[PDB]
């Protein structure tokens, strides 16, 4: 799954929607996502259509907004960011949704324990595109089966049902471990 | 249908009075009890095993309340065991008893 | 920062315990007309006997769901800044300019 | 004696953790490592040809070197096989995230 | 004076009476608090009683059985039978804990079997052919040595029918108190005593001067004082004319110098008590997952007896504080209710129809699942 | 996540193609088939017995995984296979920096070991736990890296010390005295204390806390002959005799976190081995 | 008393969403316990009613389109699936919908069985712009959680709709102090939110039932054919003596087996219930047991030989 | 027998750890070691 | 059938200190382990309600910081040993003991004088040590609290000295699942184990938590006894005579549905209003 500025990852739990974790108003988040992919790649962006996106949803409203707008002004981005939470949060008398003490991060609840994490999170509503890379299509087996006609070696391709590749690179590291007898199978029976 | 049938008191003084082949049976229970309700259900089997070789009738206590005090019951789950031979004594075993014991009763007593 | 925060919420907790319960929370709910005075509690409780305790859950029955949601902040596992909550909206304003 | 270490310690014999602990006390008593793995393939060879209907479930090479273990004094058991006390019952499958 | 190395801290208590399974006193007429609402929406998947009857508790031995659960030492006393019902009788109350070492056996009587003369015209049957080994207790038998051990002895008026056993009775009564003791009286009247008041009062006279405690069913009370009931006693709302705490004075005539304290219950719904200088009550719940083999509410009442045993006998200098008195009676209410929760649970249910469910050698039960299927 | 070190989790589907030849032999062996296409249909209508005998027939045999671009040893290392659902490879975090391998759609490839001879040399030449130095200088390969570093640090980061925890001067004018190590955890989960708030151990040990070379900071000494001595991060008591008749340690809870797991790790391992 | 509890706010949004609020001076670490186990019950321990098979009568497949309708037939199981309903009982049962002509088929044209009823009235299914005849079937079943559609093999004409049997929608909780000064105590608020198949209040009280039944087995005695019989202790015992010596030791109790009190008061104490227990301790143990002497040992080797032959390890080498 | 540390951790410190535990204790208490640590480091973060 | 059941798989006692057992319950269904494991870990650990020394009165000596004749201990180290000593008891209220011995070489244990209610579940314990004769006099106070380690200290009326006391007999609580699913449904095991510091079995803390959760929930079951166009409308429209509506439009009342919202005694807080106007609006409105 990824989002548009650059992020990308392979989900990894399903998990029921008590044990998630939750906020102010009661509601469970859909995805967590990592905090420490940021500051190496360099995409402020998603912090912006994140919480552009928690207002919009609330106040009922969508944006359509053209690049490079600070040329009108210096901070041009943090003020419409900051003034439409601000509108959400009176509106609809959620207090959460702008805190101005750290704004943009609030403080959420674990569903295991009902403890509160230490330290305030950033939650939004960014959105996600699924990609055409599935699971279903990469995961391939063999054992026996048709063989080729003049190396006499295995096929290759899934769609072949066929074997997988031992290289040049993958006999100099079993040559590194020393595992001859492991090596001699792969090449002969 | 149920092989055990609720009798009237009056008709049970009947009985006692004319002749008798098979041992009778006479449960008293009450709607409200919890054991009764258990109670019936194990009579019935017995009921079943004897076949018309003896009579099991029952009597509801808060209708016939009369009665019951003259027959000595002293708490709601009382079963009175009686015999044909007019000389020999009858039975009363109170609180839910299991079968085995029951069907001893029946035929050495 | 936290050294200033401290000192407020701890003055928080003081007014509770001086003012009372019902006192404290009617900043929220509006539709109270009624004396709070703790000296106000105990004459209802002489002539309809009716404690503190009911006294409080009825005027709980009184207040609104936005006003409810403005009174976490008073929640004892995640509090939050006595100046923040009264602020005035010129004075959060200047946080962006 | 530390208080409160049965968890790990009966985990630490469920997981197979142990058979990781013995084959290093068992190559500290080695110059070459390349050796041991051949006498090792030898014995289980031998075994296998022996009584060939016994292994199958029970691996040949685990029982090598649990009987090397139980000769040396360490009580294991045969071929570090665990049975599951708690199963459900036949054909119920433990799900070990 | 084996007291220093033996005898413990929690204090033992004695159960005196009969032993028995399943057996109920008596059932009369009751009110029991409800939503009223809840019942009209699943009424097609529970179970009502059409008409609600409580009965007053249980067996000694069942008061027994519950003491020990909470952690309490307790003792049975009466006699039994080595025939099999008896020895399964005394295996129940040995693993639950409950001491069977003042329990006697005997080879000629029989467990729960009474022979009868016919008797007279009407069927006024004589039960003095032969004794049942129940009630068949002489005084020679009775364990001096627990009883001397024991702070607290349990007695009903059941053991108090067979004329024998009445003198046995009010034997170990006496000798308790002078050892030291607190009696603890619970009127349970069974059938037979039910025809008038005055015979009743009559009867029990004896019993109720020898007691520190008392505990009697409201419908009781009212039955030996005198009041005639005006409750609808079947409706579909609480009304606070059910549920009525009698004044003071009523209750006074019924006093007598050695009684402590006297306990007034409507159930797990209501509980009152009485002292000299101080009267109050208590509220619970009584909506609990109700069958129709637990409908009698037999399980809650000795749940409710034995809480307040056990903190009684633990702090014995508080009897009578207003404040101890009140923490008693919200931990009895709470045992009832766990009680008659677990009983309907182990019991089951029985089959609605439908009923090709497999048959224990004795009868057949189903779950509450099972109960609630569609058709 | 969870994993072990010598575990990993293999789909089923690609397990049952790579251990069929085992799994027909079970069937045969058990009698729960006739013959070799009789099982072969088993195998196919997803029966629940085939799981039964796939799952023991991996229990002891190892499984080789290696990803694509395989620069140096550490591309390929063995692993215990245990049965997962769903169609996913489950691998454990720390063994990612030898394979150089990311979530982010990397793909791996697995290969079962036949004779006997090849698998005694994958348990014992191998698996991660005795491959856990790279070959080039001699470093470790397998540390903490990212999340779990940002743990680590967390719980040994500390506590303001001056300005930032007091307003005004201490002058004009922490508390928590604990005996056990047991006592002090547990405080931090009753909500007792927080992580950062400073307290005071009792150490019967032998003076093993990394401090600086500082002199004492106060030296208070009384008639009768004891003596008090106030250094940063501990008071140690002495008496006439010149003996230490107590030594107690300033700390955090979550200095001490760290060293009850390390230690116990090590008592465990000892226990069980007997 | 004391604790009291009492619905602060009642509210029916639109017949598909309902709100209400609660109340409840709690001690100090009460709340916390009290919030995180009703929600975790809210929100899946609840059961409901849903759809779970349908019966179109003549379709290729899932993906056509039929004549006279606006939706596919993908389009309209996936209404179907978002149909609210209340029933008590487990099981399943069948229902139908027979609407025609020109319209829109909606969820009064169902026609259910009696224990089972609709909740909206309003609820749209498809939209028919013909004179056409639309007739279906349909299964209902209670049931908790969410069912996958495993299976795709069906019988001719049905297709199954992957069901959520949550009844309720939302929750929260939140905690404020009473300020009673030295005594700590607290206040709980609590909030749900529900598809109206149920109130919230119901679901307030089906919560508490719920845990009670999850903690309740814990009361009762440990398990060491056929249960919910009144009488297991009498079989169990009869099977115990007939099946196995060494076993019937079980069910001999120091208390039978009579010895005088000191005696039987401290080997009580000392965990002592049981012959078994008797003859396993040693007699040098007996020794060990405070305020034993070297009489009462013999006192319990004469009295045990008479009962029976045996001396486990009552015998010393 | 090891050092009490009252000082912040960071990578090149756990580095160093790794290897002298690694000379001191082996490669089998090592590996069970770091198993422990890195469950303490996910819960905490 | 399907009925949950309850098993104790392991136990141990290692000193009259510590004990452990484990514990089993029977298959759930999918979710409700958890939820069970979660709430009992919380009830054992705060819950249960325990027995210990409150506060400490030694009638010798005032001073803060000085070891007084023979004892070889100084008195904080005394407060610290009498902090560790674990008792039993089933108290209402609290109670007072004492501790009085007269010994050239003591070893200080098991002295306590205790209310019969009371009890001692170590005799070993070390309380302190006499070097020299000299009799030692000590009382001390006892109470019952869940675990609520304390109270706002209290006077020095005396040189009584408060302890900080843990009231919480259990020690340390864990669970654990495991999952065992296969065909048509899953099953889990939910296993526990708790550890205690003697004063009751493990068993029993078990089900003293159990009996305690259910009391917790059983007050949600308790039943007592029985006895738009306006917003589109302005004042502006409605003609309303100047001072009025320079005073109300100062308010912040602005549409009509606002004057209704507001009430009779609100209006006397502008300024400049007048209660013949309260009439002349009520007038305005009357007309409609
Ligand atoms: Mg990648
Ligand atoms: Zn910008």
């Amino acid at each position: 799954v990824a989002g548009r500025h650059g992020n990308k990852g392979i989900i990894s739990k399903i998990l029921p929607r008590q044990d998630m974790p939750y906020l102010q108003d009661g509601r469970s988040v859909d995805m967590v996502f990592n905090p420490l992919g940021v500051p190496s790649r360099m995409n402020v962006g998603q912090i912006f259509e994140c919480s552009l996106g928690l207002a919009g949803s609330l106040l009922d409203r969508h944006y359509r907004i053209a690049p490079f707008d600070e040329r009108y002004e210096q901070e041009a981005s943090r003020k419409l960011v900051f003034s439409e939470l601000y509108e959400a949060s009176k509106q609809t008398a959620n207090p959460w949704v702008f805190e101005p003490e750290y704004p943009g991060k609030s403080r959420i609840f674990d569903g295991r324990t009902g403890n509160p994490f230490e330290q305030p999170v950033i939650i939004g509503k960014p959105y996600i595109l699924k990609l055409i890379h599935q699971v279903d299509d990469k995961i391939h087996g063999r054992s026996s089966g048709h063989y080729a006609l003049v190396t006499q070696q295995p096929l290759r391709g899934r769609a072949k049902q066929g074997g997988q590749r031992v290289g040049e690179m993958e006999v100099w590291a079993l040559e590194g471990f020393g595992v001859a007898h492991i090596l001699q199978e792969m090449l002969t029976y | 249908d149920y092989l055990v049938k609720k009798v009237s008191a009056k008709d049970i003084q009947e009985l006692i009075k004319g002749e008798r082949n098979v041992p009778l049976i006479i449960d008293f229970y009450a709607t409200w009890c919890g054991p009764c309700i258990l109670m019936a259900q194990e009579l019935e089997m017995l009921a079943v095993e004897y076949e018309s070789n003896a009579l099991i009738v029952k009597v509801d206590t808060d209708d016939e309340y009369e009665f019951a005090r003259d027959m000595q019951v002293r708490g709601l789950p009382t079963l009175y065991f009686i015999s044909p031979d007019p000389n020999k004594d009858a039975i009363r075993t109170e609180g839910l008893i299991p079968i085995q014991m029951m069907r001893d009763i029946i035929n050495n007593d | 920062r936290h050294l200033y925060k401290k000192e407020r919420l701890q003055a928080e907790k003081e007014k509770l315990e001086k003012i009372g319960p019902i006192a404290y929370y009617s900043e929220w709910v509006q539709a109270w007309k009624k004396d709070t005075s703790r000296e106000a509690i105990q004459k209802h409780f002489e002539e309809t006997g009716e404690d503190e305790n009911t006294q409080l859950i009825e005027m709980f029955c009184h207040q609104t769901d936005r006003e409810y949601r403005i009174m976490m902040g008073t929640d004892i596992r995640i509090p939050r800044d006595p100046l923040a909550m009264r602020m005035r909206e010129d004075q959060i304003k200047q946080i962006w300019g | 004696r530390i208080p409160f270490l049965e968890e790990q310690v009966r985990k630490i014999r469920d997981g197979g953790k142990l058979l990781t602990m013995d084959i290093h006390r068992l190559l500290l008593n080695e110059d070459n490592r390349f050796d041991f793995v051949n006498e090792i393939a030898a014995e289980a060879k031998q075994y296998v040809e022996n009584n060939r209907d016994e292994y199958g479930a029970k691996k040949a090479i685990l029982h090598v070197l649990s009987n090397r273990m139980n000769d040396a004094g360490v009580y294991r058991a045969e071929a570090y096989m665990e049975s599951d006390p708690f199963k459900p019952g036949p054909g119920y499958l433990k799900d070990e995230l | 004076e084996d007291i220093s190395f033996s005898y413990g801290w929690p204090p033992l208590v004695c159960c005196f009476g009969a032993a028995q399974h399943a057996f109920v006193p008596s059932g009369r007429p009751s009110n029991r608090l409800v939503d009223h609402e809840w019942h009209e929406r699943m009424k097609d998947a529970i179970w009502d009683p059409e008409k609600f009857t409580r009965a007053p508790g249980g067996c000694s031995s069942n008061v027994a059985v519950a003491l020990a659960s909470l952690g309490g030492k307790v003792a049975f006393m009466g006699k039994l039978g080595d025939d099999d019902f008896g020895q399964s009788l005394v295996y129940f109350m040995n693993i639950n804990k409950v001491q069977t070492r003042s329990v006697r056996l005997d080879s000629k009587k029989a467990t729960a079997i009474t022979h009868m003369k016919i008797g007279k015209r009407g069927g006024l049957r004589m039960t003095t052919t032969k004794p049942s080994a129940e009630d068949s207790l002489l005084k020679s038998e009775i364990n001096i040595d627990v009883l001397k051990e024991a702070k607290m002895f349990y007695f009903n008026t059941f053991s108090m029918l067979d004329p024998n056993m009445r003198l046995t009775t009010l034997r170990a009564t006496k000798i308790s108190k002078k050892l030291g003791g607190v009696v603890f009286y619970d009127v349970n009247l069974p059938f037979p005593l039910w025809e008038s008041g005055d015979k009743a009062k009559t009867f029990i006279q004896q019993a109720w001067d020898l007691a520190d405690i008392i505990e009697v069913t409201k419908q009781e009370l009212e039955f030996l004082c005198g009041i005639k009931p005006s409750e609808r006693f079947d409706t579909k709302d609480n009304d606070r004319s059910k549920f009525t705490h009698y004044p003071p004075e009523v209750i006074a005539p019924l006093w007598h110098e050695n009684l402590k304290v006297l306990f007034v219950t409507n159930g797990t719904s209501k509980i009152h008590y009485y002292t000299k200088e101080h009267n109050s009550a208590v509220l619970g719940l009584e909506d609990v997952p109700l069958t129709p083999y637990t409908s009698d509410m037999s399980a809650s009442g000795d749940g409710i007896i034995a809480g307040i045993i056990r903190m009684l006998t633990v702090q014995p200098h508080l009897m009578t504080d207003k404040g101890y008195l009140e923490r008693t009676l919200k931990y009895a209410i709470s045992c009832g209710v766990v009680d008659q929760w677990l009983q309907a649970r182990r019991l089951g249910y029985p089959p609605k129809e439908g009923m090709e469910d497999d048959v224990v050698p004795d009868d057949h039960g189903i779950k509450s699942v099972t109960e609630r299927e569609y058709r | 996540p969870s994993l072990s070190l010598h575990r990993c989790g293999l789909p089923r589907e690609i397990a049952i193609e790579l251990f069929q030849t085992f799994v027909i032999r079970g069937l045969i062996r058990q009698h729960l088939a006739s013959n070799i296409g009789v099982a072969k249909s088993k195998i196919r209508e997803k029966e629940p017995i085939v799981w039964e005998i796939l799952q023991e027939v991996m229990q002891g045999h190892p499984v080789l995984l290696n990803r694509a671009p395989t620069l140096h040893r550490l591309g390929i290392q063995a692993f215990q296979p245990v049965l997962v659902e769903g169609r996913a490879i489950c691998l454990h975090p720390l063994v990612c920096k030898g394979f150089n391998a990311d979530f982010d759609g990397d793909q791996m490839a697995v290969h079962v070991p036949l004779s006997l001879e090849a698998q005694v040399e994958a348990r014992l030449l191998m698996f991660s736990h005795m491959n856990l130095l790279s070959p080039a200088i001699g470093d470790p390969i397998s540390v903490p890296t990212q999340d779990m570093l940002i743990g680590l640090y967390v719980l040994t980061s500390g506590n303001h010390r001056g300005i930032c925890v007091n307003r005004y001067n201490p002058c004009n004018r922490k508390e928590p005295f604990f005996s056990n190590s047991y006592d002090a955890i547990g405080a931090y989960r009753q909500k007792r204390i927080n992580l950062d708030s400073p307290l005071w151990l009792r150490w019967r040990l032998d003076q093993r806390v990394i401090a600086s070379r500082e002199t004492p900071i106060e030296v208070h000494y009384e008639s009768l002959g004891t003596f008090y001595e106030i250094y940063g991060h501990y008071l140690i008591v002495r008496s006439l005799k010149k003996q230490i008749l107590f030594i107690y340690i300033r700390t955090t809870v979550g200095h001490i976190a760290l060293y009850r797991e390390i230690e116990e790790a090590i008592q465990g391992f000892s226990r069980a081995y007997s | 008393r004391t604790l009291q509890w009492k619905c602060v706010e009642s509210r029916t949004d639109s017949k598909r969403l309902y709100y209400g609020r609660f109340i409840l001076p709690l001690m100090k670490g009460q709340a916390d316990t009290i919030g995180i186990a009703m929600r975790r019950a809210l929100l899946g321990e609840i059961e409901g009613t849903c759809i779970t098979r349908v019966k179109s009568e003549k379709v290729p497949h899932e993906y056509s389109t039929i004549t006279g309708i606006q939706e596919s037939v993908h389009e309209i199981l996936m209404n179907l699936k978002e149909i609210i309903l209340r029933s008590n009982l487990y099981g399943t049962s069948d229902a139908s919908i027979c609407v025609k002509g020109p319209g829109s088929v909606t969820a009064q044209d169902i026609i259910l069985p009696p224990y089972v009823e609709i909740v909206d009235n309003t609820q749209h299914i498809a939209s028919l712009t013909e004179p056409i005849d639309f007739c279906i079937g349909l299964q209902i079943e209670r049931n908790r959680g969410y069912l996958i559609k495993t299976p795709h093999n069906f019988q001719d004409g049905s297709y199954p709709i992957d069901a959520v049997f949550m009844p309720v929608r939302n929750a929260n909780h939140s905690i404020h102090s009473y300020g009673n000064g030295n005594e700590k105590q607290e206040i709980l608020f609590l909030e749900i939110w529900t598809n109206g198949s149920l109130t919230p209040k119901e679901a307030l009280h089906e919560a508490s039932r719920n845990l009670i039944d999850l903690f309740i087995p814990f009361l009762h005695m440990e398990e060491d054919t056929v249960p919910l019989s009144p009488f297991t202790f009498h079989d169990k015992l009869a099977k115990l003596i007939k099946n196995k010596k060494k076993i019937a030791l079980k069910s001999i109790f120091i208390d039978q087996s009579e010895l005088p009190s000191r005696i039987y008061n401290c080997l009580k104490m000392s965990n002592i219930y049981t012959l078994l227990d008797l003859l396993n301790n040693s007699q040098e143990d007996l020794m060990k047991i405070e305020h034993f002497r070297s009489e009462d040992v013999k006192r319990i080797l004469g009295i045990l030989e008479k009962y029976f032959v045996i001396d486990l390890a009552k015998n010393k080498f | 027998n090891l050092v009490f540390h009252n000082k912040a951790i960071n990578g090149t410190a756990m580095k160093r750890l790794i290897s002298r535990l690694i000379d001191h204790f082996g490669m089998a208490y090592t590996s069970h070691i770091l198993d422990q640590v890195k469950t303490l480091g996910f819960q905490q973060a």
